[PDB]
DNA sequence: GTTAAGTGGTATTAACATATCCTCAGTGGTGAGTATTAACATGGAACTTACTCCAACAATACAGATGCTGAATAAATGTAGTCTAAGTGAAGAAAGAAGGAAAGGTGGGAGCTGCCATCACTCAGAATTGTCCAGCAGGGATTGTGCAAGCTTGTGAATAAAGACACATACTTC
DNA sequence: GAAGTATGTGTCTTTATTCACAAGCTTGCACAATCCCTGCTGGACAATTCTGAGTGATGGCAGCTCCCACCTTTCCTTCTTTCTTCACTTAGACTACATTTATTCAGCATCTGTATTGTTGGAGTAAGTTCCATGTTAATACTCACCACTGAGGATATGTTAATACCACTTAAC
């Protein structure tokens, strides 16, 4: 069978660490998955057209940023900028 | 004035029976902590089919593509008769009526 | 002689007349003053039904109540649509006037115009308190 | 040539950022892509994850359940009254809803008063 | 008469338990009859839309995917199918 | 002297206002209040004259939107006043409670 | 430099009235003046947090019209006249 | 060189293909763009385009004005019931709203 | 001199001289229909480009814009509006 | 001198304050009865773990497109003042709308019974979809050319604004 | 119910206002022609998955009967909102100037794409296992009709005493 890629494991990997002794179904870890990929276009897709109005041809991490602001509502955007930020300053940081 | 009546009565044995909503509020609590589906599958699977022959014909469905309907649709209803429940109870009732459905439906932009 | 039992019977079915209309003892007297003029209170329709009044008295109401039972069976509602006046005497006031005897048994009118004024009470009250204060000391 | 190590161990992020990376390239957003941006969005992917994720294995606890199925993430979602913002327009297969009953359905409590009575 | 129109098959049952999920306590008897209606308005939109996705697709079968796809372009994205 | 009764001007009211386009809001008054808003989310902001009128037109427009729906609440409860039972219910049917 | 402050009765009784009446509102309740300029004052939030997050994105200092028509049209409000 | 010939005239419209393509190649849609997705969406949009402005144009002779203002555009959209759907989540600016009164609100 | 900006202006008088010869319109009519215009087209656009994705297309073609076009258009328009985008098409095709 | 009225003196009488009692309403307490919850044992299927392998990711160099900083500056928004009339705010009188109470009736609920249509399962076939491979044409890239479109000016037609006249409707009177 | 009266909206005319339409200029982008190559197409073929049929078991549904709590109507009270008036307070307009900002170049820094190579993380498939659904049982909690208890207000019975009423004595008038 040809491949299919999802973040099962990458949620599986999140779940580890909030929750050591919890395990996911199948058909929780499908909604899980579906939520990361309606989350990425949302986030991507806001992203996309700040570039267009601003007339850039490069997606950063500021476009990022601004995309969650506009997407997040408050308390989950300046949480998840905060992630944001730090990713990318150890990211920079490290090489 | 003079409105009176003979308040007679009497009980020997009866079947036990229940006020009318106590087995309602039940029925409330019951398929609220539930999750599965409340339509019959092989009657709603009929009615995608029925329907799809409008838009074209010998037409195959997945087993979850009609799973990914029933879904769609209960939440759908589901969450029409909790917009329809809130107009009754604006209109000082508490029995939901199809204007209670037509409003609920003209306000969120349906009608 | 009998009278009483007549009247005895005419009381019974007095009584029967009046819980089969119902009508309040109090209520047969606001009748009895608004058909009559002279209204009655509730103690003495008491009295009556349970045979306590006297005798004279007795013969003196028996009237009064034929006439309201033989004519108030016709239309109620549109009855429906002059009490003797007894003022009651207050314990100081009673004790006060009690301090007023033992010293002067007959005061005279002189005299009892002061006492109304001291106490608040009318000149015609005091006088008649004054006279069966006389009546209940002189029983003994 | 040096030992090879994932973008994702640089930042210190479970989510893969070389796979953000290739779905923001041929996802046509732009015709560029920053080195941040990857960095940036598997960050913030892997927050809401946990957030959910979180939410979830607290509900499977009260339930006495040691695995998430959908009721825990619709349960988890719809408590969260940002949560519930970010997905309101979205529909969890098999979750259910809220428990919650309109206080005007709920019975009368015992108690009686009197009117005016001329019986 | 036994049930004919398929919509029927949608029974009153059907639709009370729909009600009780919602928190529906008293429900009219010609609820019913509006139910059905509002649900076949409903489908017909998700169902043209979804094979609208297969024929472009010169596909024959309806997916779950193009179901997935019709209700999110109508903003109301399903979780849990693809 | 001459009196409407209460409800003819009312109805006066309704049909000049729904043949008429203006903006129904002082725009001077609007416009300090946008200002004042902006000021919770940056400092010293300066605005062009088309984006407070952009925002005026935006806010008229829903506000309008929303009465009508308000509207259909108040008859739907066997009444001609518009309470304000009215507007949460209609703003909670329209998902935003 | 300048502050300003209680600028949300500035949206008078007259005013909100008048956009009843485009409403087809015949009859307006007397609390209904104050739980409007509540809901305006939300929209206003909401579309104008949402313009200068644009604004500063662009790294400028001025709100444009356009940032206002991006806002609402990221809140399913589309605007046309404006840009 | 042969003179050169637009594709709008080739197409037989009035919006520019040409146009249309450069927008649909810059505004990164797809890797490619077909020769003929220019001339059915320049086609599409030119429809949409006349069937408003006929709409609004008798809605402004309805007026007795010989001029479409956003007024007129706001009639021809909301009293069309496929246009209004189209553009049921759209607002149109100084164009107002569609005089109803609702028939309890109307004296006895 | 002021930069260019383009606009649907030119094109949206152009029809609109076709169904009303003698009837004008405002620019701020104008506005909103060049507003119109563009808002048409990155929904098209858009569920084009959509499209082509979920069939592991790399080309918009005059098929993604049909689909596009069902799929957003409401009944009577959708069925008029594929009317005019074939005959255009195949116009376009006998021509060059 | 006789007769009617006033004055007391004592007997009857009838209403007050409070003592009892009738009757009706509110609790509720209560067993039966039903349904939901919790304990506990068990099997299976659904999860987690351990192996191939292979496609996607990272490391490395480099070119070139993209963005940065500083300068100057024109464009644009802000600020303040002046004036006039359009709109707002407060008040007062009253119409009629909202809301409670009451009654009636009917429609929906709870429960019962019989049966049939749903469900779970199996199978057989054929219709469909997926994969692989060749290939070629449609689309991108490039360059040169010219002409369509945008910007800048300019003016006659469309629209707004009075202003008077003609209704059309509303509301009180007869 | 009409007549009458006052108010408001609409209609036609005249006149000034303004704003859209066209002419004139330049610039950048659309077309024409060319070459290159890869994405898309058509064919063949395996395989897979969906439709149609049959079957047995039983539970969910349909139809039914009460009957009662809910909805609806009617009537009445009240008090909230409307309509009107009048003083006055800002909004609107408009100048004028100050201050900030957005735009434009220019040079250079740096960041991203592209190509190539090597490996390793992740997907698929298989074994290993343990959580959960299912059952049975028991305990607990809720509902509902019956039995009863008792307190409240009105309505009767008492004790008791203001109030009148009947009678003997004296006193005033003709």
């Amino acid at each position: 069978k040809t491949r299919k890629e999802s973040y099962a494991i990458y949620v599986y990997k999140v779940l580890k660490q909030v929750h050591p002794d919890t395990g996911i179904s199948s058909k929780a870890m499908s909604i899980m998955n579906s939520f990361v990929n309606d989350v990425f276009e949302r986030i991507a897709g806001e992203a996309s057209r700040l570039a267009h109005y601003n007339k850039r041809s490069t997606i950063t991490s500021r476009e990022i940023q601004t995309a969650v602001r506009l997407l997040l509502p408050g308390e989950l955007a300046k949480h998840a900028v905060s992630e944001g930020t730090k990713a990318v300053t150890k990211y920079t940081s490290a090489k | 004035a003079a409105r009176k009546s003979a308040p007679a009565t009497g009980g020997v044995k009866k079947p036990h029976r229940y006020r009318p909503g106590t087995v309602a509020l039940r029925e409330i609590r019951r398929y609220q902590k539930s999750t599965e589906l409340l339509i019959r599958k092989l009657p709603f699977q009929r009615l995608v089919r029925e329907i799809a022959q409008d838009f074209k014909t010998d037409l195959r469905f997945q087993s979850s593509a009609v799973m990914a309907l029933q879904e769609a649709s209960e939440a759908y209803l589901v969450a029409l008769f909790e917009d329809t429940n809130l107009c009754a109870i604006h209109a000082k009732r508490v029995t939901i009526m199809p204007k209670d459905i037509q409003l609920a439906r003209r306000i969120r932009g349906e009608r | 002689k009998a009278l009483q039992k007549e009247l005895e019977q005419f009381a019974k079915l007095l009584k029967q007349k009046r819980i089969t209309l119902g009508y309040t003892q109090a209520d047969v007297g606001l009748t009895l003053g608004v058909l009559f003029g002279k209204v009655f209170s509730q103690t003495t329709i008491c009295r009556f039904e349970a045979l306590q009044l006297s005798f004279k008295n007795m013969c003196k109401l028996r009237p009064l109540l034929q006439k309201w039972v033989e004519e108030a069976d016709n239309n109620e509602n549109l009855q429906e649509i002059r009490k003797r006046k007894r003022t009651s005497i207050e314990n100081r006031v009673r004790g006060n006037l009690e301090n007023l005897f033992l010293q002067c048994p007959k005061p005279t009118l002189q005299q009892i115009s002061h006492i109304a004024q001291q106490l608040g009470l009318e000149k015609d009250v005091v006088r008649v308190w004054f006279c069966n204060r006389r009546q209940k000391g002189k029983r003994s | 040539r040096a030992k090879a190590k994932t973008r994702s161990s640089r930042a210190g992020l479970q989510f893969p950022v070389g796979r953000v990376h290739r779905l923001l390239r041929k996802g046509n957003y732009a015709e560029r892509v920053g080195a941040g941006a990857p960095v940036y969005l598997a960050a913030v992917l892997e927050y809401l994850t946990a957030e959910i994720l979180e939410l979830a294995g607290n509900a499977a606890r009260d339930n006495k359940k040691t695995r998430i199925i959908p009721r825990h993430l619709q349960l988890a979602v719809r408590n969260d009254e940002e949560l519930n913002k970010l997905l309101g327009r979205v529909t969890i297969a098999q979750g259910g809803v809220l428990p919650n009953i309109q206080s005007v359905l709920l019975p009368k409590k015992t108690e009686s008063s009197k009117s005016a009575k001329s019986k | 008469k036994v049930l004919r129109d398929n919509i029927q098959g949608i029974t009153k049952p059907a639709i009370r338990r729909l009600a009780r999920r919602g928190g529906v306590k008293r429900i009219s008897g010609l609820i019913y009859e509006e139910t059905r209606g509002v649900l076949k308005v409903f489908l017909e939109n998700v169902i043209r839309d979804a094979v609208t996705y297969t024929e472009h697709a010169k596909r024959k079968t309806v997916t779950a995917m193009d179901v997935v796809y019709a209700l999110k372009r109508q903003g109301r994205t399903l979780y849990g199918f693809g």
